[PDB]
């Protein structure tokens, strides 16, 4: 449940992070596959699942991209995220609990690349927002 | 895990009253309906779209007996469940690519079907021992995911 | 995200279950404390935490009561659940993850007392509703 | 747990670069701010209401050093973490009544603070070994809850 303060924090932090989003995506996905190997089960067709592999680096920028898009949809994430939910829900069939794992690996990468900017205050707001994007994506599962 | 003889007796007593032929199918089919994303592994089984479809699919029922039958070995090796399911955990991780969190909702649903069939004889105390056992089984099934 | 079908299922099942709600509450709480002993940490002032104890039996009817009230608020659970959220969030400080544990113990008790009525169809809808009551209650935490 | 010598080296290498005085306070205070319901145990510490309050509370900082200092024993007993924290797990369960899921968000937040302080030297591979270790520690802290 994003408050207006949460949204202003996410927006002030995001403007500052937007240039490295592909790097951030690539690395958060990479971190998730390596530290949480149960998520590797969804990418078994990919040639290389290692941190820094092409598949990984490409797919991570795609995921970060969708999240950056979500910063603009914070008023209606459920409605904004509708089509990607549908996809995750009916095509990919990704257990929703994996959304929180990704989220945690995104925070770890943000801390790493933006340790000074990634304050407690920034931390709590972005965590809420990532939880709300997870919820929006999970919405159409059943 | 460290199990007492009384715990061991409880689990064998519960499994003694379990009808594999009735409980597997029900448990498996209820998982596919309540957590519909688990259907993604059952493509070759034909139509697992709707409850009605799910509940009459023969391949579902057959598989339910298989999955539930495999618990017999857990039930009979309470000292070393990890090692008894090592191999099974590797086919799930490497050949079937089943998300291991899926073993957790199955455990919950099985427990729910068992409660429906045992009724009041499924006491809180029995359910507590059954849940400790389920947790070791789930952990064992997800242990070879690397 | 309750659909109208979900709501009609919850409502048809609830009318059938409403007479045994105190029994159901008492037993689901009892089951949770005994099978999930980590939740016992919130009731350490209570004299007896055993299944069938007074504290337990009384508190379980109170919780079931609030849920039965939620069946009437399904259109706006967040708004309907607002005051109880506040309580759980600021007074009690109950980790939200315990809401799903309770929910699972409620389904187990429903299966037990209403095995014929507690079909797969009833199962999925009530699970969604319990998840939505959990979400509503968790809403004001942070 | 079964640990390789390389794993053991990784964990000791990470803990070697950890400054208990900086990381405990930060980790503990960030937990209280991001998961504000954990403040319910820190009543005697005075005002732990706001970030600003939380981040300047001396009792918080002191406690952060204590909690983080206690990991040294995990770091030095990688063969038997369960047994090393048995006693600690019982005071948490029986005297402090800390919900054990709280150990899980602490582990996540600590990891996040460590990443901020190590930067790129906290590689995915290192984070994977640190996460295996965190999981045994968390499990050990919640093991005496009955
Ligand atoms: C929670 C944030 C997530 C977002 C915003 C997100 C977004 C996306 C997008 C935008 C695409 C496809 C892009 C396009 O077709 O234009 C995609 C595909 C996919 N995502 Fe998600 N995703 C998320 C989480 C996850 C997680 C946690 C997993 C697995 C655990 C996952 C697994 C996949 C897979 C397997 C594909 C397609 C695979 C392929 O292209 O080979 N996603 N996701
Ligand atoms: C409760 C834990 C489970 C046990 C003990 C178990 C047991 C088994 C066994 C004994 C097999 C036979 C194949 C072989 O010998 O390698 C099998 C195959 C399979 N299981 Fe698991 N299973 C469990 C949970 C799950 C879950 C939760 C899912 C899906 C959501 C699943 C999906 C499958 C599939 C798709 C196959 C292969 C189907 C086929 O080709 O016939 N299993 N399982
Ligand atoms: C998710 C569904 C839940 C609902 C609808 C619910 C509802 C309530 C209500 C209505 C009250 C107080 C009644 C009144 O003052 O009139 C209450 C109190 C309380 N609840 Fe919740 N609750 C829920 C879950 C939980 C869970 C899962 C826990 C613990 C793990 C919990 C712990 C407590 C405690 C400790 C109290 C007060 C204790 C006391 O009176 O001594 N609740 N709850
Ligand atoms: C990461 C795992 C943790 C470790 C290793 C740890 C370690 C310790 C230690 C060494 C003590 C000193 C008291 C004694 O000797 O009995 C302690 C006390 C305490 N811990 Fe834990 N702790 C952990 C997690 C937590 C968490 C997550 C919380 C709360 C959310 C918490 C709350 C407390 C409190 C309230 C006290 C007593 C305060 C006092 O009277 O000074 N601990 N902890």
């Amino acid at each position: 449940s994003l408050t207006a303060k949460d949204k202003s924090v996410v927006k002030a932090f995001w403007g500052k992070i937007s240039g490295k989003a592909d790097v951030v995506g690539a690395e958060a996905l990479g971190r998730m596959l390596t530290a949480y190997p149960q998520t590797k089960t969804y990418f078994s067709h990919w040639a290389d699942l290692s941190p820094g592999s092409g598949p990984v680096k490409k797919h991570g920028g795609i995921i970060m991209g969708a999240i950056g898009k979500a910063v603009g949809l914070m008023d209606d994430l459920v409605g904004g995220m509708s089509a990607l939910s549908d996809l995750h829900a009916f095509k990919l069939r990704v257990d929703p609990g994996n959304f929180k794992i990704l989220s945690h690996n995104i925070l770890v990468t943000l801390a790493i690349h933006f340790p000074s900017d990634f304050t407690p205050e920034v931390h709590i707001a972005v965590d809420k927002f990532l939880a709300a994007v997870s919820a929006a994506l999970a919405d159409k599962y059943r | 895990v460290e199990w007492t003889d009384a715990e061991k007796s409880t689990i064998s007593a519960v499994w003694g009253k379990v009808n594999i032929d009735e409980i597997g199918p029900l448990a498996l089919a209820r998982v596919l309906i309540v957590y519909p994303w688990t259907q993604r592994y059952f493509g070759s089984f034909g139509n697992v779209s709707t409850p009605a479809a799910i509940m009459g699919n023969p391949k579902v029922a057959a598989h339910g007996k298989v999955v539930c039958g495999a618990l017999d070995k857990a039930v009979k090796n309470m000292g070393n469940i990890l090692a008894t399911y090592k191999s099974l955990s590797e086919t799930h991780a490497n050949k079937l690519f089943v998300d291991p969190d899926n073993f957790r909702v199955l455990a919950d649903v099985l427990t729910i079907v068992i409660a429906a069939k045992f009724g009041a004889s499924f006491t809180p105390e029995i359910q507590a021992t059954w849940q400790k056992f389920m947790k070791v089984v789930v952990a064992a099934m997800g242990s070879r995911y690397f």
